[PDB]
RNA sequence: GAUGUUAGGAGGGCAAAUCCGCCGAAUUUAAGCAUAUAAUUAAGCGGAAGAAAAGAAAAUAACUAUGAUUCCUUUAGUAACG
RNA sequence: UGUAGGAGACCGAUAGCAAACAAGUACCGUGAGGGAAAGAUGAAAUAGUACUCAGGAAUGAGCAAUUAAAUAGUACCUGAAA
RNA sequence: UCUUAACCCACUCGUCUUGAAACACGGACCAAGGAGUCUAGCAAAUGUGCAAGUGUAUAUGAUUCUUUAAACAUUUUACGCA
RNA sequence: AUACUGACGUGCAAAUCGUUCAUUUCAAUCACGUUUAGGGGCGAAAGACUAAUCGAAAAGCCUAUUAGCUGGUUAUUUUCGA
RNA sequence: ACAUCUCCCUAGUGCAGAUCUUGGUGGAAGUAGCAACUAUUCAAAUGAGAACUUUGAAGACUGAAGUGGAGAAGGGUUUCUUGUCAACUGUGAUUGAACAAGAGUUAGCCGCUCCUAAGGGAUAGCUGAAAAGUGUUUAAAGGGGUCCCCGUCUCAAAAGGGAA
RNA sequence: AGCACAGUCUUAACGAUGGAUGUCUUGGUUCCUACAGCGAUGAAGGCCGCAGCAAAAUGCGAUACGCAAUGAAAAUUGCAGUGACUGAAUCAUCAGAAUGCUGAAUGUAAACUACACCAAUUCCCUGGGAAUAGUGGUACUCCUACAGAAA
């Protein structure tokens, strides 16, 4: 070190030559994504492949105003909309086993 | 030495047939020898 | 010079004395190429391409025959069985990997999924 | 001694204690452990050691025509049943 | 050009020019047809055969007509047979010419051939 | 538990770029060197596959909470360790 | 890595894979191993040096001779410097 | 222009070293090849676009499909930095 | 293999050749086969020997190890200049 | 097959030198040198051509611890006949252990092959992650017998043993 | 038909020498896309063969630079030789047939073409006749079944 120079923060003392990737393939691979799900949609009559998600809480201090998509509705909420386990997996819906179904509002 | 085993003679045989010039006619439509005294077969 | 489909047509004595008869003639060129006459020589290729088509039409009669002879019964020798990719052979049944418990059976019957619409 | 270290030494070689080897053709038997250095002929194991790239590719899978392996590519692209033909015409 | 299926480099189409099986060799032997035969076969270009009577459009030979001799589908040159040369030791052969410099004429007529002007008509 | 050229089957070995296990260093850095560093890297011995392993809560949170796995963007060169 | 495609603001035969090629070869090492040098006549040789003379022969020369071209003759493109 | 002449002047180049014409070191000769680069992060400089914002991240989308491996778009409290 | 510190010393030879000299019935010499392997062996001890290799063999790799030190470090003009 | 100075991007981008790398080449130089091992001569033949090929005559030498015979290792068609001379045969060369075309090694009894040894590799075990380290040592195991009595195996000598 | 000085150095011209330069390029190079395991039913590796004239990498394996089959499909050719006027000559495809000795390599062996043991074996013909010393099987571990022994 000289001069005005900070300190140096690298950690390119491990060999790190072997372990090191370059990403050439990423339009190609969005391209080829899009070509996979467009296909699988196609084959399922162009019905729906989309899950729809519970909106859940997004959690602490900072996000609790927030809220997202969540793992699944769970027995609580399938209850009070009139609809099975069985059904929820026939159907769109998101499943789930051990998401609690928390406050009333939610 | 002057005694020989079967497997060695077969090849020695071998070596000797590969070593004979090229047919001259094969030209018309030799990278390799070896000579006794200065290479030998190295077995 | 000979042609398959007539090695085909013969029975298998009938073909087989042939195939002795080239052999004998294969000799008498080769006697002859051994020598110091240069006449026939190249007449051996034709004889030995000969030779070749009988064999290649009595091994594949024979197998016939042998396929034949071990139709259905479950076991063929062992290298008259379907030889295919070790993996292959070893891999287990379709079958048998569609096949479920009770419970299963139950689940897949009553609850297969459906296609839909919204309006 | 006529037979020092240095030129001497070398009129006293006679007796080759490596000869060739049946599973190795490049030679590489020793005689008196009986042994082969290249391939450990004596062991089922091919003594095919990492460490050297050049000794590790100077013998492969194709080098040898592959006797079978060759003969199975283009099978696979294929795909016939086995024992299957073209029809006659 | 659009295909991506075969490559557009100098590279392969050259090594595959070099590397011919005997169809492909049969397609780059053909020879332009005579202008009431194309409109009489609706073709173009047919593959040269034997006995064939081609004239010359190309070269110090240009203008002369004759009859086919032999084909050098390695040297991809057929042979007529008023293009002879004498040699060094004055030995004649025919002047291999290669199949874009001449105008097919009269076509030898044979089954296989039959079959090729059905399937292009 | 033995014994069987009894009848039917299986394993062995090879190939290795990526994968999974073990077992497992030092040159090097500190302008010296011992802890630290190279690095749970290389070599060694094993096992797999067209991907493998991982995976359905003895989990994270302290919110208005989330809710199998994998991957990316990130947190982050930060809490922390020395 | 094996095989198959498609590529290039890549190299252009001392470069690029060790290998544009009969090279993982020759060759060297007791062996483990180490490991090369090595492409181009012309449009066409189905144009590859006929013929004559002098030569023991090699060769040479030619009134002779292919080619558009032979101080283009297969150790053949161009043919720098020393 | 080349060429010698002649008058006057004219010590082996590179090199490390305060100091080489040196009894300091390297250089028989000629040809080709032959040595401050690339990545990461940071800084100042100067340009450029915007400004209390900025970048558009991963990714999605399209009447985008030799060149397209880019270009174009992103149905109001994501994240970095300020 | 003692001496001639002989010849030889770009050899006949990376230890030869000549003459001299020691040894010659035993702790003898020779062959072949065999054993003991690398911080290991083996040594009538000289750190001797272990394939023209030894106060730690050869092969390959970590490795392009590291080097405050040696050497080299490539067209032109102009400006400021230690 | 070649340019762009019109503008601008990009770079394995500029050599005299590194005991540079690689390749070629000089002066040194027709020089150093071709000195171990007592010696050749004459005539003839062959051939283009003969000091050193062949034949003969002489002269000589090796002097049974032989430049003589045989065999082992090691080499491997080098052998042999028939050709032969681009390069090689450190001189010459018609010669040749070089090159070209062929030919040729014959076993009940000679060797190997067989047997065991010094040795080596395993089974049985047992350890060790394995790799390996060991080897009758906590075994239900090859032979002889009218169901009985015995038993670790295996390779290892081209000079030991070993029919002819 | 004469006349030159020599040697050394320099210059120009013209050649030898040498293989640079320039021009190529069925090759390399890196990336992206794509599929992706072989083996006791004997792989990979290694030998030994096999071409009319044939040494070699290539190719093939005792039917051996291909056999059969399909789709193309008239030539082949250094010489000899082999065909056509479309199962022939040529290719490509390649599913059928064939695939020496080995090699995990597995009857005991191994600087060996050495050596065991059990089955003698093959073909042809329509329930029989001929050939041939030839061909297989027999490793180690595991498993299921059976067996006769041992609680």
């Amino acid at each position: 070190v000289a001069h005005n120079n900070v300190l140096p923060n690298v950690h390119l003392h491990k060999w790190w030559q072997h372990r090191v990737r370059v990403n050439f393939s990423k339009n190609i691979k969005k391209k080829k994504r899009r070509l996979l799900r467009e296909k699988r949609r196609k084959a399922n009559g162009g019905t729906p492949i989309e899950k729809l998600h519970p909106i859940v809480h997004c959690p602490t201090q900072r996000y609790n105003f927030r809220t997202r998509l969540g793992k699944g509705f769970t027995f609580e909420e399938l209850k009070g909309a009139g609809l099975t386990p069985r059904a929820a997996q026939t159907i769109g819906i998101c499943y789930d086993k051990r998401r609690k179904n928390r406050s009333e509002e939610s | 030495g002057s005694i020989k085993r079967f497997r060695l003679k077969q090849r020695l045989g071998k070596c000797r047939r590969q070593n004979r010039p090229v047919p001259h006619w094969y030209r018309l439509k030799n990278t390799k020898r070896r000579h006794w005294r200065r290479t030998k077969l190295g077995l | 010079n000979v042609k398959a489909y007539e090695l085909r047509t013969l029975k298998k004595k009938e073909l087989l004395d042939k195939l002795d008869e080239l052999k004998k003639e294969l000799s008498g060129l080769r006697i002859s190429k051994a020598l110091g006459n240069s006449a026939k020589n190249s007449k051996i290729h034709g004889v030995r391409k000969n030779v070749a088509r009988v064999l290649t039409v009595y091994n594949q009669k024979r197998k016939m025959e042998l396929r034949q002879l071990y139709k259905n019964k479950k076991f063929k020798p062992y290298n008259l069985r379907k030889k295919l990719t070790k993996n292959k052979r070893l891999q287990l049944s379709p079958k048998q990997k569609a096949a479920m418990t009770l419970r299963q059976k139950k689940k897949v019957q009553n609850f297969p999924q459906r296609k839909y619409l919204v309006v | 001694g006529k037979a020092g270290k240095g030129t001497g030494s070398f009129g006293k070689r006679n007796g080759k204690t490596h000869f060739l080897c049946l599973r190795c053709g490049k030679r590489s038997y020793h005689l008196q452990k009986k042994k082969c250095a290249s391939c450990g002929y004596p062991s089922a194991k091919k003594r095919r050691f990492n460490w050297s790239v050049k000794a590790k590719r100077r013998n492969t899978t194709g080098t040898g025509r592959c006797r079978y392996i060759k003969t199975l590519r283009r099978k696979l692209k294929n795909k016939f049943t086995e024992g299957s033909t073209p029809k006659p015409k | 050009k659009f295909n991506k299926q075969k490559s557009s480099s100098r590279r392969k189409m050259r090594k595959a020019h070099f590397t011919a099986p005997a169809g492909l060799r049969r397609k780059i032997m053909s020879s332009k047809l005579s202008k009431e035969l194309r409109l009489k076969y609706k073709t173009r270009s047919l593959p040269v055969r034997k006995d064939d009577e081609v004239l010359i459009c190309r070269g110090h030979n240009h203008g002369r007509e004759g009859k086919v001799v032999k084909i050098n589908r390695k040297r991809y040159k057929i042979y007529v047979e008023r293009v002879t040369r004498e040699k060094v030791n004055g030995e004649s052969t025919f002047i291999g010419i290669h199949p874009s410099n001449v105008v097919l004429t009269k076509l030898k007529v044979d089954k296989n051939r039959k079959k090729i002007l059905d399937r292009k008509a």
